[PDB]
């Protein structure tokens, strides 16, 4: 997973992408309350955290070399085999993961929630897996609805996303889902200091990723859906 | 924000600052100025080749000793 | 797991119920060293936790909405089927988990143990589960007992309980077991302060179960043996 | 209690305070007062583990073995 | 060292001082001075018819994973 | 997993055993980088935090009763069996682990790397594992190799170490690797203050393991090779 | 004293009356440097800090019973007698004193200084006094213009006042003038709160005087020029 | 304001928070959470100076030139 | 100074003596309130402190080695002269000193007072200084009296004592009050430490002088009435 | 006592320990744990001839840099 | 130096770091990392018709007398 | 004051100038111990203040603006008239003053003291006023000596020096002593950081106030013993 009252999303919460109120739903779905939650793609947000992270050439806000990053994570490898395209169980000819965020309806009760899930793949045509996926969203969509009843707790929009990728020859392929928690450096907030600690988080909670990007003299990433999942 | 304001008076706060020169760092790691976390998202998949690679790609979290939360 | 020098159980050490010097032993086994370590049902520590944490809808004292609690704890889930009575292998008729804690006999030196163990049920009479858990006990109890010489650590008394639920018709049924570590709110604290943080604990270490109710104000609920588990 | 006397000396104390309005919290969340933890027993099940009879709810888990 | 004066403009030191009297203790927990973590190797072995307090002791731990 | 910016090596870093500029490699691998990186065998470093720590006996600077080590480990047991020398699929006639730590060549920017792993044999002749496991290390080897690539991360050497026990008889058997993650005491720091910090640690930095030996009035345990793994 | 880079004039910097630009000097001097140094009775600022501190009666937000306020101050006392209106030196028939406030043109580097003067009168006619001190003003003001040499510093405008009282009959009568050194309370910063030091402070830095009072809920006191001096 | 953040890149910061009820306290009492000070102006007189108009009453004073 | 809400005055409040509710008044004095505040002599408490800080030779829990110990305080020095025995003014035959401490009714308002004074004597018969001395405390005592009306602040009662040598020859002597601001160490709280701060403090504020000084060790000083002021 | 339990919503304490073996010291010195003070009472007079001894006589404070506060 | 470790253990240490750049400042200000001071001796004089101000700088300061 | 346990003197204890040793009396002086304690002239010390603090252009390492610096001191001011050459008491020809510095023989357990002291003069030939001085040390010096059996402290070296200026004319002039208590910055530490406290303060102990200056790349200012007093 969750991410309760301390919390907030880079993307959603800091250092916003645009593209977020932009969106438009996938669909809704009712809850045991009531309202219609509406679902959307996770791409802004996944985006986001690129953007911030930056990639293994443009390095930019990265997890310090040894640290303990605590994260909600789920992972999975099999291979799709030499050519012997007989399986021994697990083994599969594609591999795929997703993770879906629902923001509470009201942070100060009840706790947003992460939700990831993923498996391997036994067809090998691509559609027949990507139709699975974008099936999948709604059980797990469903699957957030009755979610809050335990809780009594009644989100606001749940975010979905995937990763997949099709194997062949004796490949062995990963695919993962991860939450980070982490905390800022005083470097990638433009105009704040050691001694600012709160004023510091505010001023990222008010710029826009594209804001942030050019205060810091950062090349956008996302720019022109160029990010592959 | 206006949530912060409401969610102080509990004694919560949300700030996550770290200490490094460019580096994040994580939740509970000490030296950490705050109380709160910044989480994300992030799913990648990739490939490697018979006898990392998913983390290593897109949105780097390399290099991190992984703590598992559930 | 184990609660060490920092540790102090809700409900022996702290918040005391009465029940647990009213209580008396299921039966006692020899130690390596030789004492007769006392066995007793865990009802009295089970039920304080409750009253403190309170239920989903009598709330308490409990982990804030997103927090990291960490726990020692073991889970397990299964299904007992549509119909198909026929057990594909992860399948079975009932589910059941179990905690057992053992005191120190010295906390300067040796550690508290929490002994958790769970599993699934291949029969469907109730009392054939009943049985083989008060049976179980003494396993995990004479467990206890040689569990003490690698640490040449001998024991004073384990508290120990259970929880299991039957199942039929294509229900999933899950068993846990979880000790949390947690730390204790300023006012679950009668008369304590943010300045006192001493104090504050021998405050919670000297009252009763009862007595801490009556200052807050929260009726109880383990009260007349009310709580199932 | 006696205990903490002898405890102490060797620098070992069990205060575990934290800072919220009826929250508990983890042990080494930042920010909590004290260098000690405070546990508890629970089991519970039903045909929804976790939110049964005392509710450890909506928790972020970090298993420790 | 000199890596640790490098490493000091960063911001990172690699201090670990518990405050007990013999007992080491883990990194993050509350108390500990610094802000670094020291780490050692530890493969043993035995059967019984009991690994971790063999050799170098790690006994009577509360662990957790990292992966 | 990984040792970082925040990380020092009992026995390599801290309290060095003399044993480790005195040896000399079993072989040595290419890296992508180009540089022929040396594996040396891990007994110094092991035999190290033996002398820190303590045995079960010769109690030294053990783990605090009830503390959380965080560690990187894995772990396995199975039985070889009562007699029945029929094997269900969890047994084996003898269980073995290792670990391996690659000192990163530059700590400003790349971490250093542990690498574990472990496993069962299904064989019941000595020399047939022995064997295995020597050849095991060049895979791990060729591993950490390859390995860096991904983080464009070359290494100075690796230091890898095996642990192994053979079974026979209805006994069962367990093998692990834990690296842990500690924070020194002010005792085992000689002339160390709890208000000298940093100073505390350069002393640890600057004794042999030797010399911290004798300061401390305590004898040899690694000594003359007496330690079996 | 002085007011250096840890300073904020409760009444200028922070907790502004209007009045203060609304001002217009009594008049200029020359400095060292050349710039025409302004002059302003310090009307507003003294009464600012009535509003906060509040009077014996309309306590507001004074210094804590027993506190330590370190304090630039001067202060004078003496009788003007029975009836010998015969003068033991100590004696006089007024007593005076005063404080001017000079802020630094750039307090990166310089500091803001305060002079503070006092004494005693030996006439009885109040127009000889309080022309005595409108004289002084200009004393004090061409002090505090060469008085920056030394420093090489140059203000940008001071802050003048006075209070006096005029004795007779075997009255004793006491002048001081004060600076003090205070950190502000919570709830004088509506919407501060203990978590956020910070933002406390540019609320502060944010509220006119009249604004401040309107949130508190506190009825005016400078008011319509209320306050004597 | 702008001040601060030019004087905050030399390690000064001008936040002075007392943790009472009401009550201001003075530079450098412990628990002051900040490093700065607040300062202000007050003169008055009277024929019982320091009680009148602005209260520093009942304060232990310490001079500072 | 005063004493306010943060104060203990040893002797009083911390470390009881007997003596105080032991003792009686020397008279009362009728309050601006209408409450008789009882005086009573100071032996008790400035005894208390000397058993607490300790005298020269028998040294206790003095202020250490260069510290910054704030006092309100006020001293006099004078000879009486080679033989010349006519006056230069600064001379005298005796110097004298006192200080009075008068407990707030109600802490969480209104402070606690010291009130010390002192002078020198120009006669040179003991009894008319004696004599003086008795007189002045009833000044002292009325003083502090119509003291709390301008705080609006009535006390419960006021302590007074003196200090007085007279003098012959060509010496110099010396008077002083002093009442010090300490905080106190470890080991003068019998089963204290470091880690319980505010239990340190209840122990402190739970013994009398006598008890206090039996878990010590430490033999009486003030005992038979032995100390001369 | 009592007091402090009225004194402590407040957000007063009259904690005042010092962290150095046997020795007091002062209000607001570096290193005290605690936020407030304990006070007493010391008057005491002595002797010199022509051409410290109050202090050092009867309670020693000696040895000190007094700070005084009005 | 070797003074530090017998003073030490009777838990006094002499450290005495500012967190300004450039400037010193004074015992017990806040923010001061350490428990201990550093002193020094000055004493000038000077005529005009400017003590502090002149050879060693102590210029612009809040001073407290202790005695 | 004093400088005690928690002192270090900027140019004997820390930043030493060769001088000290290099160094020889001006003469001894019994104490009561009995120990011939040396005396010698203030001259390196007083230097070596300047070269950290520097001077009002060449700007060192001098006392944050605004700051409070608690220093030991006296001053004195006084006229030598318009020409009116007839003295209304508080004038004279010349102004002097000095400060003496004893290290305590052990710092364990006695306290390092400073002897400050100054006034005005009354002739008008300089060597009066040089030799008037000359003379005073000795008297400071025995004054110094006696000084211990208070305390029962016995010292080990003296240093003492002085400041005059002779004035004519109608000139005001000033003499002062101050002894300040300040606290090191960063960057006046070659190679020192904010995260290694007690090494930073032993890189100024090792460094000779000559090698300071080269690693800062500081000029000197004592040198060529061109600082007058």
């Amino acid at each position: 997973x969750f991410t309760g009252v301390q919390g907030r999303v880079i993307g959603y919460d800091i250092l916003r992408s645009p593209e977020v109120d932009k969106a438009k739903p996938l669909f809704t779905e009712t809850q045991w309350d009531g309202s219609e939650l509406p679902i959307y793609d996770a791409k802004p947000l996944q985006d986001a955290l690129v953007e911030y992270f930056g990639t293994e050439q443009d390095r930019r806000h990265y997890p310090a070399p040894g640290s303990f990053i605590v994260c909600a994570n789920k992972g999975v490898t099999a291979e799709r085999p030499k050519n012997d395209a007989d399986m021994k169980p697990g083994q599969g000819y594609g591999v795929w993961s997703a993770i879906a965020i629902s923001f509470a309806k009201d942070p100060t009760k009840d706790s947003s929630m992460f939700v990831e899930d993923a498996g391997v793949w036994e067809t090998p045509n691509e559609d027949e897996l990507l139709e699975y996926l974008e099936g999948r969203r709604k059980a797990m969509a469903k699957s957030i609805a009755e979610c809050g009843q335990d809780a009594h707790a009644s989100f606001e929009s749940s975010w979905i996303g995937f990763a997949y990728t099709m194997m062949e020859p004796g490949q062995i392929g990963n695919a993962i889902t991860v939450a980070p928690y982490v905390s800022l450096p005083i470097d990638s907030i433009p105009g704040g200091s050691i001694l600012t600690p709160d004023k510091d988080m505010e001023i990222m909670e008010n710029l826009t990723m594209p804001e942030w990007l050019e205060k810091m003299g950062y090349k956008s990433l996302s720019a022109n859906n160029a990010l592959k999942y | 924000s206006e949530l912060d304001a409401k969610l102080n008076k509990l004694g919560v706060d949300r700030i996550a600052i770290s200490p490094y020169k460019q580096w994040t760092r994580g939740y509970m790691e000490p030296g950490n100025i705050g109380n709160g976390y910044v989480t994300g998202l992030k799913v990648d998949a990739g490939v490697r080749d018979k006898s990392d690679r998913a983390e290593t790609k897109n949105a780097y979290i390399g290099q991190i000793n992984m703590t598992t939360a559930s």
